[PDB]
């Protein structure tokens, strides 16, 4: 199962 | 821009027998970028239907990808592989040897 | 055994073309389970072995809105990225991020991962300490400064010390007979002259699980690296994987050489020779 949060650069 | 030219494999999944069904596979790996085409050949004409595998990549970022499809080898029919990316001037033709 | 969880993804920019393609594929060791392609025709996380098919309807759910949000991400990040560099909105160019974590037998996190590549190019990792950053350039620098602001690395330390290994115990034991089987390489040396004066030996390893294996070549019982032909590790399209090594012999010598092979399918390191 996947990392979750969005992260922008 | 960087780029790095495909290394290109063509090979049976298992040791080929004349008549016997089997999977003709061509790996192309170490590339970059990924933009990238792959025939597969049959006595040097497209084979039709040829699938591939998602785009994934190696711990170095370079890609690869797989493309096969169902023959059944035979003592007289040519199968190659042929590759065109932007590192190549020309599309590279890799063929089919039983023995590699 | 150890094992590991990784995640890939790649979105792929064409101006004039459309919006960039994401595609994201998920493995456990050599295995691939899920994959996710924006140029599907109903984009979703889709299945590809089957100890995933289990997972009930919210799980496909939830991870089918974590890769439509990261496809959607990565289209900002290539705007970005173009600001950075300086560059054009005329050519394409390249986002990959590989996460995920690597464990022994009772599955604690040995190592986490979690890093980026922009045109090919390394651009910023997470630190083996899962705490700081390595930014191979000035433009990764802004980046790092954005991610140390907004504390990201405990972010991903939380999920690869915590979710990632917690995931990665479940499918194991949800794929154990897979997974948790190792496949041993089926070995044999072809013979393949090329002149009066010499011939090729190939030692071949076929049908072996996991990926990794050692596959080298002495005579006399000195290594011949420099002079061994190993060709990459390649799929056969049956879980399994092949590999060969060759070497030029001169007339006469074959009893010389001796392949040898390590994999963790086998109990002892094999050596075998030509058999004529």
């Amino acid at each position: 199962g996947r990392f979750a949060a969005a992260i922008a650069k | 821009m960087i780029q790095r030219t495909p290394k290109i494999q063509v090979y049976s999944r298992h040791p080929a027998e004349n008549g016997k069904s089997n999977f003709l596979n061509c790996y192309v790996s170490g590339f970059h970028p990924s933009d990238i085409e792959v025939d597969l050949l049959k006595n040097g004409e497209r084979i039709e239907k040829v699938e591939h595998s998602d785009l994934s990549f190696s711990k170095d970022w370079s890609f690869y990808l797989l493309y096969y499809t169902e023959f059944t080898p035979t003592e007289k029919d040519e199968y190659a592989c042929r590759v065109n990316h932007v590192t190549l001037s020309q599309p590279k033709i890799v063929k089919w040897d039983r023995d590699m | 055994g150890s094992h590991s969880m990784r995640y890939f993804h790649t979105s792929v920019s064409r101006p004039g073309r459309g919006e960039p393609r994401f595609i994201t594929v998920g493995y456990v060791d050599d295995t691939l389970f899920v994959r996710f392609d924006s140029d599907a025709a109903s984009p979703r996380e889709e299945p590809r072995a089957p100890w995933i098919e289990q997972e009930g309807p919210e799980y496909w759910d939830r991870e089918t809105q974590i890769c439509k949000a990261k496809a959607q991400t990565d289209r900002e990040d290539l705007r970005t990225l173009l600001r950075y560099y300086n560059q054009s909105e005329a050519g394409s160019h390249t986002l990959q991020n590989m996460y995920g974590c690597d464990v022994g037998p009772d599955g604690r996190l040995l190592r986490g991962y979690h890093q980026h590549a922009y045109d090919g190019k390394d651009y910023i990792a997470l630190n083996e300490d899962l705490s700081s950053w390595t930014a191979a350039d000035t433009a990764a620098q802004i980046t790092q400064r954005k991610w140390e602001a907004a504390r990201v690395a405990e972010q991903l330390r939380a999920y690869l010390e915590g979710e990632c290994v917690e995931w990665l115990r479940r499918y194991l034991e949800n794929g154990k007979e897979t997974l948790q089987r190792a496949d041993p390489p089926k070995t044999h040396v072809t013979h393949h002259p090329i002149s009066d004066h010499e011939a090729t030996l190939r030692c071949w390893a076929l049908g072996f699980y996991p990926a990794e294996i050692t596959l080298t070549w002495q005579r006399d019982g000195e290594d011949q690296t420099q002079d061994t032909e190993l060709v990459e590790t390649r799929p056969a399209g049956d879980r399994t994987f092949q590999k060969w090594a060759a070497v030029v012999v001169p007339s006469g010598e074959e009893q010389r050489y001796t392949c040898h092979v390590q994999h963790e399918g086998l109990p002892k390191p094999l050596t075998l020779r030509w058999e004529p």
